[PDB]
C-alpha cells in the first residue's frame, strides 16, 4: 500500500502544480487590477484626509472574498470575523460577496444577507463589474441609508500578513458634515455629499476587492505552497521508503537464493 | 445623465458612460479587462430574510 | 507474474474498489483482456465502444475531483458521466 | 508644494498621479472647472466633457467621460476618473456617431431602461466635440 | 438476505464513508481540510465520527479503558450506525462518540460532555 | 545528418509541440481551452489533431479494428507531419486527420465525413 501512497501523493503534486499555474494566471490579472485600484481609492482618500472624514453612526456586515472556495486562511479569517459581527451585531445586514463570503454569510443569520451574487473573483477586478455591484448596493434596500457601513477586507501587506480588517466608510450624511469638512466646500445644487458617499463606496469597493482578489491569488500561491511543501516532503520520505523495500527486497531474494544453494 | 431620476446610482450612470465611451474607440484602445467591463458575468441575487436568494440575473 | 504472463489477461480486482462500494469490484483501469470486444456479441459492444471510453475519462478526473475543486465543463460533466456510469 | 498636482486614477487604470501642472480644466457637473493652480479646497463631481491636463508642458486633451476632481489644499487634485482617454485616440468620427445611434436601438426599451440609457443618448457626442 | 437488506446498506455505506476517507487521507494531509469539497468535508467528518464510534467498552477491558462494558444490541447497532449516517446525530460530541455503548449512549455522553466540557 | 535536414527540423518542433501539447495536457483540462495564446492555441490545434493523427490503422490488424490499413512511407509521413505542423491543413476535422494515412490521405477523411453534414 505503500506505492499506491507514494503514487497519490505524486498525483496530488501533479494537481497542485496545476493549480499554482492556475493561481500565476489569476494573479497577474488580480495584481493588475488592485495597482490601479489602489490608486483610485488614494484618490478619494486624499479628500478623506483634506477634510477628516470620520463617520458617526440598519449597519451593513460585509467580508472580502473571491470565487474561490478557501485557501488556508483566505475564507475562515473572514469568516471569523464575520462571526464576530454576527454576535456583535445581530441585525446588521449582510452583503454575500463571491461564493465563499456568500456562504459564510448565509451561514451565521438568515436575515443579514440582502443579496447573495456569485462569482465576482471570475477575474481581474473590472471596473465596471465593481461599478454595477455598488450601483446595485446603492439601489438594493437604501444601503445609503445605512448610516455606518465596515467593510472587512483583506489587508494583504506582503504575501498573507491579513485578514478581513474592518474600516469605516464616508457615507450622505459624514461626507456635508464632517468637522473638518469645513476645509473642503461643497454646493447646495451640485447635491456633493450623496455623490461623494457612493464614490467613496465605489473607490473602497474597487480597491478591497482588488486587494482581496490578489489576496487570495496569494492564498493560491501561499496556500497551496504550503500544500506543495507538504507533498514534497511526503513524497522524498515515500520515495525513500520505497527505494529501500525493494532494494531490501532484491537483497532479501539473492539471500534466500544463495540460502537455499 | 438622466442618473437623477429613475436608474440605479452615480456608479452606473458613469459605468454606462465607460461602456459607451470604450464604443466610442476602436480595438487600439480598448484593453482585454474593457470586456470584462462589458461582459460582467457577476449574477446577483438578492437573498431575503429567510435565505431567499431569488435570481441571480448578470449584475 | 508468471500467470499474469501467460494468462489471457486479469479482472485485476483490487481491493479498496470492493472497499468503494463496487460489488463486483473490477478496478476497470487496472482490468486487461488480451481478447477483448472481438469476443463479445456486438450487442455488448455498441454501448462498450463508449464505456470504456467513459471509464477512462472518469479515470484522467478522478484526480481533478479528488481535489475537490471547481474546473471547466468538460472536466465536470466527466467527472458526472463516470460516477454515474 | 507650488504648481498643481492631479491625481487621475480612474478604476481602469490610474494615468496621473501628483505630477504637476499648469491647468486641468474640466467640465463639472454644475459647470466648466478651470482650476489651474492651487485651486481651493472643494471637489465636484464631473460632467462629461475635455480635461485639457495643462503641464508644465501642453495640455493635452482628453474626452473624459466623468469622473470627481478632489482639489485638496495641496493644490493636489484627485481626479478619480471613470475613463482614460488619449490625445489622439480620443479624436475620432464613424466611432462616434453610429455607435451612439446604434445604442439609440437600447433606448426602444422599457421605461426604466430607456431612463438609464438616456445618459448613453449624448454619451458619444461629448468625445467627438472635444476631439477637435 | 443474511442479516437484513438494511443492514447491508448501513454496512455498505459506512466501508464506503470510510474508504472515502482513507482514499482522501492523502490530499487531507496535504492541503487541509478546506481545500477539498464541503459534500467531501462532511463525509469526512462523519466519517471520523463513525471511525471514533467503532470502539466499545469490553466487559473484561474494564482494565484498560476503565468503564464497564458495554454489548451493543445488533438491531440497536445497526439502527444507530443508519441514524449517524443519516445525520440523526450528526452534532453530537466526537469524544463523545468513543468508548460507550449504542448511540443512546453516545446521546448520554454528548450531554455529559455539554455538562462537564461546556 | 542522419535522418535527414528536415525530418529533425519538423520532428524537433513535433517534439516540442507534442511535449507542448503534453504541457498544455494539464492546463486545458484546468480552466478551459481558453487559456492558450494564438500561437499556443494554434500548437493546441496542431498537435491535439496531430497526436490524434498519430494514430494509424495496422496493416495486419485487420480483424478486430475493421479500418483498412496505412503503409505511407518516410518521405510520405516526415513531410506529412511537417504540414500537419505548417498548418496548410489546419482547418481539418478533429478526426480528420486521426485514424488516417498520410497528409494527402487526411484531406479526404473530412471531405467524406462532411456529406453527412451536408
Amino acid at each position: 500500500e505503500v506505492e499506491m501512497r507514494l503514487k497519490s501523493i505524486k498525483n496530488i503534486e501533479k494537481i497542485t502544480k496545476t493549480m499554482k499555474i492556475v493561481a500565476s494566471t489569476r494573479l497577474s490579472k488580480a495584481e493588475k487590477a488592485k495597482i490601479s485600484a489602489k490608486k483610485m481609492d488614494e484618490a478619494e482618500q486624499l479628500f478623506y484626509k483634506n477634510a477628516e472624514t470620520k463617520n458617526l453612526d440598519k449597519e451593513l456586515i460585509v467580508a472580502i472574498t473571491s470565487d474561490k472556495g478557501l485557501c488556508g486562511s483566505i475564507h475562515s479569517q473572514l469568516a471569523k470575523a464575520v462571526r464576530r459581527h454576527l454576535n456583535d451585531q445581530p441585525n446588521a445586514d449582510i452583503v454575500t460577496i463571491g461564493d465563499k463570503i456568500k456562504m459564510q454569510l448565509l451561514r451565521t443569520h438568515p436575515n443579514n444577507i440582502k443579496l447573495s451574487i456569485n462569482g465576482i473573483g471570475k477575474d481581474a477586478p473590472t471596473f465596471q463589474e465593481s461599478a454595477l455591484i455598488a450601483d446595485k448596493l446603492l439601489s438594493v434596500m437604501k444601503a445609503g441609508t445605512y448610516p455606518k457601513i465596515s467593510i472587512f477586507y483583506n489587508d494583504p501587506v506582503s504575501s498573507l500578513s491579513f485578514e478581513p480588517s474592518e474600516k469605516p466608510i464616508f457615507n450622505a450624511k459624514t461626507i456635508e458634515q464632517s468637522p473638518s469638512f469645513g476645509k473642503f466646500e461643497i454646493d447646495t445644487d451640485a447635491n456633493v455629499p450623496r455623490d461623494l458617499f457612493e464614490y467613496t463606496l465605489a473607490n473602497q469597493m474597487l480597491t478591497a476587492m482588488a486587494q482581496g482578489y490578489a489576496a487570495e491569488i496569494s492564498a493560491r500561491r501561499n496556500a497551496m505552497d504550503n500544500a506543495s511543501k507538504n507533498a514534497g516532503d511526503m513524497i522524498n520520505r515515500y520515495s525513500i521508503l520505497y527505494n529501500r523495500t525493494r532494494q531490501a527486497v532484491i537483497t532479501n531474494e539473492l539471500v534466500d537464493i544463495i540460502t537455499g544453494a | 445623465s438622466a442618473w437623477r431620476k429613475a436608474g440605479i446610482s452615480y456608479a452606473a450612470y458613469l459605468n454606462v458612460a465607460a461602456q459607451a465611451i470604450r464604443s466610442s474607440l476602436k480595438t487600439e484602445l480598448q484593453t482585454a479587462s474593457v470586456l470584462n467591463r462589458s461582459q460582467t458575468d457577476a449574477f446577483y441575487t438578492q437573498y431575503k430574510n429567510g435565505t431567499a436568494a431569488s435570481e441571480p440575473t448578470p449584475i | 507474474t508468471n500467470v499474469i504472463s501467460i494468462t489471457d489477461g486479469q479482472i485485476f480486482l483490487e481491493a479498496e474498489l470492493f472497499y468503494k462500494g463496487i460489488r463486483p469490484a473490477i478496478n476497470v483501469g487496472l482490468s486487461v483482456s488480451r481478447v477483448g470486444s472481438a469476443a463479445q456479441v456486438k450487442a455488448l459492444k455498441q454501448v462498450a465502444g463508449s464505456l470504456k471510453l467513459f471509464l477512462a475519462q472518469y479515470r484522467e478526473v478522478a484526480a481533478f475531483a479528488q481535489f475537490g475543486s471547481d474546473l471547466d465543463a468538460s472536466t465536470k460533466q466527466t467527472l458526472v458521466r463516470g460516477e454515474r456510469l | 508644494s507650488s504648481g498643481l498636482k492631479l491625481q487621475f486614477a480612474l478604476p481602469h487604470e490610474t494615468l496621473y498621479s501628483g505630477s504637476e501642472v499648469t491647468q486641468v480644466n474640466l467640465p463639472a457637473k454644475s459647470g466648466r472647472i478651470g482650476v489651474l493652480a492651487n485651486h481651493v479646497p472643494t471637489v465636484e463631481q464631473l460632467l462629461p466633457g475635455v480635461v485639457e491636463v495643462m503641464e508644465g508642458s501642453n495640455s493635452k486633451k482628453f474626452f473624459i467621460s466623468g469622473g470627481f476632481a478632489t482639489v485638496q489644499p495641496d493644490s493636489q487634485l484627485c481626479v478619480t476618473a471613470i475613463e482614460a482617454f488619449p490625445l489622439e485616440s480620443f479624436s475620432q468620427e464613424n466611432i462616434k456617431n453610429l455607435l451612439a445611434e446604434a445604442k439609440k436601438n437600447v433606448s426602444s426599451s422599457d421605461a426604466r431602461e430607456a431612463a438609464e440609457a438616456a445618459i448613453q443618448v449624448e454619451v458619444l457626442e461629448n468625445l467627438q466635440s472635444v476631439l477637435k | 438476505a443474511v442479516v437484513g437488506q438494511e443492514h447491508y446498506d448501513v454496512a455498505s455505506k459506512v466501508q464506503e464513508t470510510l474508504q472515502t476517507y482513507k482514499s482522501l487521507q492523502d490530499i487531507i494531509a496535504i492541503l487541509g481540510m478546506d481545500e477539498l469539497s464541503e459534500q467531501d468535508k462532511l463525509t469526512v467528518e462523519r466519517a471520523r465520527k463513525i471511525q471514533r464510534f467503532l470502539s466499545q467498552p469490553f466487559a473484561v477491558a474494564e482494565v484498560f479503558t476503565g468503564i464497564p462494558g458495554k454489548l451493543v444490541r445488533l438491531k440497536d447497532t445497526v439502527a444507530s450506525f443508519k441514524a449517524v449516517l443519516e445525520g440523526k446525530y450528526d452534532n453530537i460530541p466526537e469524544h463523545a462518540f468513543y468508548m460507550v455503548g449504542g448511540i443512546e449512549d453516545v446521546v448520554a455522553k454528548a450531554e455529559k460532555l455539554a455538562a462537564e466540557a461546556n
